[PDB]
This record gives structure tokens, sequence and C-alpha cells, in this order.
């Protein structure tokens, strides 16, 4: 779907 | 009864027009229109609000609904509503003030006499269809739209700079369209009253104009994936009710806004991505801060103590700049910590000994950093830890006996520090164990049998510690088992003959040890196996003939005692490098054997 408006996820 | 007949005549006829596989609409096929799913109705009996959300009908836009003469909301939300919409759909429209047709399937252009047609409305919503062509220039004509929801379309050209007309407007969503690249009109600073604006995928270029200082009422600001300019402006500071910033993935320059620290209303801030120099502000009173994101910048300078004063912070993602110096002692201590990666900056000094001080922290990611000491036995009992990684780091010491068992740990990645002390028995309780990465450390004693119990282990990899003793015959079950690299210890005995159970086993690495005995027959029946270094051992015997049946990337049998032939495919001098030393081994070169 659409991303949602929030904090990006990206992590190690 | 007047109007019951009228609107059941109605609702009949506009379902009848409509598809229902799943029998959404059976109330509708005794009991008054006015209790019918999806159903509202005024004091009068008249229907006034029709809400099919969910409901799975499939065809054209109902436009018969319409024709209820007090229909102010109608809501089509998550259907497959398809075709494309008509001027004429919307003619006998004109009532509505609520319209939410997102989520369906509609594609072709968006109406030119759609505000014409709908002059009422208050909330138009057609998110996540697939719509195409511009938002038309009309849409500047609205006298009582409060919130315009396009996003997740195909909607090209530019946004309208007429847009800003609708001075009514309360929330601007246009995020994830095909837009040109453009810059963000200026005369969206006319719209005084928004308080959500989200152009997030909108191809935007250049600065945040300065016009938009005018939206006081800002809660929600989100402009992420785009490649705005400039710096991120200090405008920000002083509304009054934002709770949220999203500004990550653009090309955002020079620094923070010093006075961030007052936003004591702020519970999301998310500049990721961006090409953001200098320091995080200090005198922090982020009171309502439950997320901070900066990672990816340029930033330099410390974490500030201040941060802890932010006890509802549950994200910080710090992770690729040149931040320095020791970490707050108290963090976590007061915060619901949940993902903290500060990965890959120059951070010193002791891992905070509560950062998992109120039993939420489930990643604690700190990889290449210079921290120092020990991990606290805090840590040890932090069971909701997921994901652990302190590779490349300066940590001294036993681990704590506890954090080898804690009961959702999926990765444990602890390599290239100077840890000691053995694995223990209590290694048995990490249940959901699939990555276990601690090379290149003082590990000492035997590897012990329990890491054959963790049915789900992906890979051990314990390469370049002090391991001794036999390898556990238990590994050998491990169905899941993709990597075993434990090379440059001290390990003794044999391989274990009976290995089909490594079914998934892509990687055998042994090198350097004191291994002994036969390369077991099997080695070769293993059916993904692409890795195979058993050099600098004492391994004795032939070399398997069944090696012969995999496909290796790297075969190193050199600095053995091997014996007999080698095996006829590997007899060209292009595999030589993989035998050498091994005094007992020859070549079949036409004939006779060459050493
Ligand atoms: C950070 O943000 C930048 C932009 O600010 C972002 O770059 C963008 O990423 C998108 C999506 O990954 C890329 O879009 C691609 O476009 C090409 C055509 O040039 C196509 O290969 C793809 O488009 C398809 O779109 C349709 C799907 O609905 C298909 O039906 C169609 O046939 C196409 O194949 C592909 O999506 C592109 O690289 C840019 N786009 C823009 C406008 O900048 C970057 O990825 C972001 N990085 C992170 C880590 O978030
Ligand atoms: C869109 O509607 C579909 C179909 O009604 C929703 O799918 C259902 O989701 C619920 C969970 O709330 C499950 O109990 C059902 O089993 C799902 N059914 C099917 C057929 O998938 C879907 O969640 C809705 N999407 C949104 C965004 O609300
Ligand atoms: C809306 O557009 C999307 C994206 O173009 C279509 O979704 C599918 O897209 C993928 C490739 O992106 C294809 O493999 C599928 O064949 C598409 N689905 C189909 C044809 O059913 C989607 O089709 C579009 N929807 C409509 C109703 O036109
Ligand atoms: C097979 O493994 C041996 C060691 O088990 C490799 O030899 C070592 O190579 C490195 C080069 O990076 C040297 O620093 C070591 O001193 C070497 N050890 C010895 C005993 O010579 C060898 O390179 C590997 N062979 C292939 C073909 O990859
Ligand atoms: C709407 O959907 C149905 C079934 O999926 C299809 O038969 C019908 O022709 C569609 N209408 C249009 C205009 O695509
Ligand atoms: C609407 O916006 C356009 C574009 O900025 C502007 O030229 C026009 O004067 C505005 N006025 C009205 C009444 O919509
Ligand atoms: C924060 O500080 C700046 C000036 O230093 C001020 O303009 C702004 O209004 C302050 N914000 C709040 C929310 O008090
Ligand atoms: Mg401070
Ligand atoms: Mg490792």
């Amino acid at each position: 779907p659409i991303p949602p408006s929030a904090p990006s996820k990206r992590h190690n | 009864m007047g109007s019951l007949n009228q609107d059941a005549t109605i609702l009949r006829q506009a379902k009848l027009g409509l598809s229902d596989p799943a029998q959404s609409l059976s109330s509708w096929s005794d009991v008054t229109p006015c209790k019918w799913l999806g159903v509202s109705c005024d004091a009068t009996s008249n229907v006034v609000s029709v809400d099919l959300s969910s409901f799975m009908l499939v065809g054209p836009f109902p436009s018969i609904l319409c024709h209820l003469p007090s229909l102010h909301s109608l809501s089509l939300y998550n259907n497959s509503i398809n075709g494309s919409l008509s001027a004429d759909d919307f003619d006998t429209c004109h009532n509505l003030i609520s319209l939410d047709l997102s989520e369906n399937l509609l594609v072709g252009s968006i109406p030119k006499s759609l505000p014409f047609n709908l002059p009422n409305l208050k909330f138009l919503e057609i998110s996540g269809n697939n719509l195409s062509d511009t938002i038309p220039s009309s849409f500047g004509e609205f006298r009582k739209l409060e919130s315009l929801n396009l996003a997740g379309n195909f909607l090209s050209g530019t946004i309208p700079a007429s847009l800003g007309n609708v001075t009514t407007l309360k929330e601007l969503k246009l995020a994830y369209n095909l837009f040109s690249p453009s810059q963000i009109p200026s005369q969206l600073g006319n719209l005084t009253e928004l308080q959500v604006l989200w152009l997030a995928g909108c191809n935007l270029v250049g600065p945040i104009p300065p016009s938009l200082s005018r939206l006081t009422s800002l809660v929600n600001l989100d402009l992420t994936f785009n490649q705005l300019t400039g710096s991120i402006p200090s405008w920000i500071t002083q509304l009054k009710t934002v709770e949220q910033i999203e500004l990550f993935n653009n090309s955002f320059s020079g620094e923070l806004p010093e006075s961030m620290g007052n936003m004591t209303t702020l519970k999301r801030f998310d500049a990721s991505m961006n090409k953001l120099t200098g320091k995080i502000p200090d005198n922090l009173n982020l009171l309502n801060l439950e997320s901070l994101n900066l990672f990816e910048n340029m930033l330099e300078g410390p974490l500030p103590e201040s941060i802890t004063r932010s006890k509802t912070l549950s994200e910080l993602k710090l992770f690729n700049n040149r931040l320095t110096g020791v970490l707050p002692s108290q963090l976590g201590a007061n915060s619901p910590l949940q993902y903290v990666d500060l990965s890959y900056n120059r951070f010193s000094g002791e891992i905070p000994a509560n950062v998992c001080g109120e039993g939420k922290l489930e990643y604690l990611i700190l990889i290449d950093n210079s921290f120092s000491g020990e991990i606290s036995n805090n840590l040890g009992k932090c069971k909701s830890l997921t994901r652990v990684r302190l590779s490349n780091n300066k940590l001294s010491g036993q681990i704590p006996h506890g954090f080898w068992g804690l009961p959702r740990l999926s990765l444990l990645e602890l390599s290239d520090n100077s840890f000691t002390g053995s694995i223990p028995k209590t290694i048995i309780g990490a249940k959901n164990l699939s990555n276990l990465r601690i090379s290149k450390n003082r590990f000492s004693g035997s590897i012990p049998n329990e890491i054959g119990s963790l049915n789900g282990i992906i890979e051990i990899s314990g390469a370049e510690n002090d391991f001794s003793g036999e390898i556990p015959e238990s590994l050998v079950k491990l169905k899941q088992l993709s990597r075993l690299d434990l090379s440059k210890n001290q390990l003794s005995g044999e391989i274990p003959r009976e290995l089909r159970g490594w079914k998934n086993l892509n990687e055998l690495n042994l090198a350097n040890n004191h291994l002994s005995g036969e390369i077991p027959k099997e080695v070769g029946i293993l059916p993904v196996l692409n890795y195979l270094d058993l050099s600098s051992n004492q391994f004795s015997g032939e070399i398997p003939l069944e090696l012969q049946n995999l496909k290796l990337n790297v075969l190193n049998l050199s600095y053995n005692h091997l014996s007999g032939k080698i095996p006829p495919l590997y007899a060209n001098k292009i595999y030589a490098h993989d035998f050498i030393g091994n005094p007992g081994l020859c070549v079949d070169l036409d004939g006779l054997c060459r050493k």
C-alpha cells in the first residue's frame, strides 16, 4: 500500500 | 412511511448496479432501511449517510445513491469500484459533505467539473487508486473543503497553485504521486489553517518556501522522499502544536535549528538521510518525544545529556554520523527504549548500564564505535531483546551469563571485540536464536553441546577465538544451519561421519585448528555446500571422490596430512593451490604421479 506518514524504519 | 419507501427504493436501485460477492448487502435484500447495514437516517427517516467501507463491492461508482435527497456522507472506502470518474457521475451529488473513494480500482482523470458538482464538500478522499493526469486547477474553487486526500495515485504535472485559494483547508495530502520535478507552490502558504501537510514522494525540488512560515497551526509536516534543499527552517521550532516533523530522504543541508530544544509538543522527528552538519542541539526539553531519527547525515559532537528529559522516548536512530563522546550515563533508565541504533559513529566509553531499564528494549545496535568496558549484567536480564549488534568496538570482559539464553534474541553479534570466557550451557534458552556471530574475540573452552538444541540456528560464526576440545556431534543435526565458521581456533578430534542433517549447509569453514581423522565422504552429498575450507589441520587419508559432486567456490585442503591421489576433476594446475602442503598427495598427470 501507501507508506504511512511516520518515521523511517531503516536500521542495521 | 413516505421517506422509508423512497430510501429503500433508491438504495436497492444502487445495489443492483454493483456486484456483491461477499453478500455484504444481504440486509438490503422485512426491516426499515434505517437499520440496514451501512445506512444511517435522520429523525424524519431520510437516509443521511451510506458507509459501505470494506464491503468488497465491485462495479462502477453508484451515482444513484446521490438521488437520496438528504444524503450528506458517502464512503466507498476499500472496495472494488472501477472504471473512471465521469463529470456526469457527480451531477446529482451536490448535497454531499463527505465523499470517500479511497482504496478502489479507479483509473483516468479527475473530472474538471468536480468542484462545481460537489460545492458543499468538507472532506474528499480518493487516495490509493490509479488516477492519472493533473489535479484540476478548478480545485481552487472549493469554498468549504477542510480535508483533501489524493495520496497514492499516478497524478502528474505539478501541484496546482490554486489550491492556495482553498483557505478552509486543514489537511492536504497529496503524497506518492508522479508529479514532474517542481517546487512546493508558494501559494500553499495562504492555507493558514493547515494542520496536516503531506507531500511525501512528490518529486519536490528547491527549498521549503518562506511563505510556509504562515502555517502556524501545523501539527504534521511530512515532506519525506523528495529532493528538497537548503536549511530546515527554524520557524518549525515556533509551531506551538507541532507533533510530527518528517523530512527524511531529502537534500537538506546546514544544521538542525538551535532552538529545537524547546519544542515541548513534538512526538516524532525524522530528518534522516539528508546532508546535515553541525551538532545535535542541546538544552533539549523534548518532553513528549517518542522518536528521534537523524541517521545518515554528517552530524558531529555528542548526544546531549538533556535527551534524558524525554521520558517517553522509544526510538533513537543516529547511525552513520560522526558523533563522538560518551553516551549520557542515564540513557534508558527513565525512557521505554525500544529501538536504539547508534552504529557507525565515534562514540566512546561504556554502554549506559540501564539502556534496558524499563524492559522494552528490542534492538541494541552499536556496530563500529569505540565503546569500551563490559556489558552490564543488567542487559543479561533484558528479556525483550531480539537484535543485538555490538561488533567492531573495544569491549572486553566476560559476557553476562543470561545474555546467551535470552528467549526472544534472534541475532547475537559480538564480533571483533576482546570478550573472554566460555559459552555457558544457559545458551539452551535462546529458543529464537538464528545468527550467532562471535568471531575475533578471546572466547575459550569447548563449544557447548546445547547449541545443537536450537533448531532455528542458521549461522554459527566463531572464527578467531580460543575454542578447544571437539566439535559437538549435536551440531550435525541442525537442519537449518547455513554457515559454520570455526576457523582459527584450537579445536581437536574429528568431523562426524553422519552429516545428512546438514541439508542447508552452504559453508563449512574449519581452517587453522588441530582437527584429525578423515574428511568424511558425506561432505560431498551435502546439497548446497559451496564453500569448504579444511586447510591448516591434521586431516589424513584420501580426499573423498564425492567432493566432485559439489560446485565449490572455495575448496581448500592445504596444509594437512592427506594422501593418495587428487580426485580427477581437480587435477588441473589451476586447482593446485587447493592442495599444497600435503606431502603424501600427488596428481595423476598422464601415467605416473607428480607431487
Ligand atoms: C530516497 O528518495 C529518492 C527520491 O527522492 C528515491 O529515488 C526514487 O525511488 C523510486 C522508487 O524506488 C525510483 O522509481 C523507479 O523509476 C523507474 C523509472 O525511471 C522505474 O524502474 C520504476 O518505476 C515503475 O513504476 C511503476 C510502479 O507503479 C511501474 O508500473 C513502471 O513500469 C515503472 O517500472 C521505479 O519505481 C527512482 O529511483 C526514484 N524516483 C524519483 C522520482 O526520484 C530513493 O529510492 C529513496 N531511497 C530510499 C532508501 O528511500
Ligand atoms: C479492505 O477490505 C478487506 C476485505 O473486507 C479487508 O480484509 C480483511 O481484513 C480483516 C482484518 O481486519 C480480516 O479479518 C479479513 O479476513 C480480511 N478479509 C479478506 C478477504 O482479506 C482489508 O483489511 C481492508 N483493508 C483496509 C486497509 O482496511
Ligand atoms: C493500477 O496500477 C498497478 C500498477 O501498474 C497495477 O497493478 C499490477 O502491477 C503489476 C506490475 O506493477 C502487474 O504485474 C500486474 O499485472 C498489475 N495488476 C493487474 C493487471 O491486475 C494495477 O493493475 C492497476 N489497476 C487497475 C485497476 O488498472
Ligand atoms: C588455503 O588456506 C591456507 C591457510 O590455511 C592459505 O594460506 C595462508 O594465506 C594467507 C594469505 O592471506 C597467509 O597470510 C598465511 O600465512 C597462509 N598460511 C600458510 C600456512 O601459508 C591459502 O592461501 C589458502 N589457499 C587458497 C587457494 O585460497
Ligand atoms: C469492473 O469489474 C468487473 C469485474 O472485475 C469487470 O467485468 C468490469 O468490466 C469492470 N469495469 C471496468 C470499466 O473495468
Ligand atoms: C486562485 O489561485 C490562483 C493561482 O494562484 C490565482 O491566480 C487566483 O487569483 C486565485 N483566486 C480565486 C478567486 O480563486
Ligand atoms: C523556541 O525558541 C524560539 C526563539 O529562540 C521561539 O521563536 C519559539 O517560539 C520557541 N518555541 C516554543 C514552542 O516555545
Ligand atoms: Mg544538554
Ligand atoms: Mg562473526
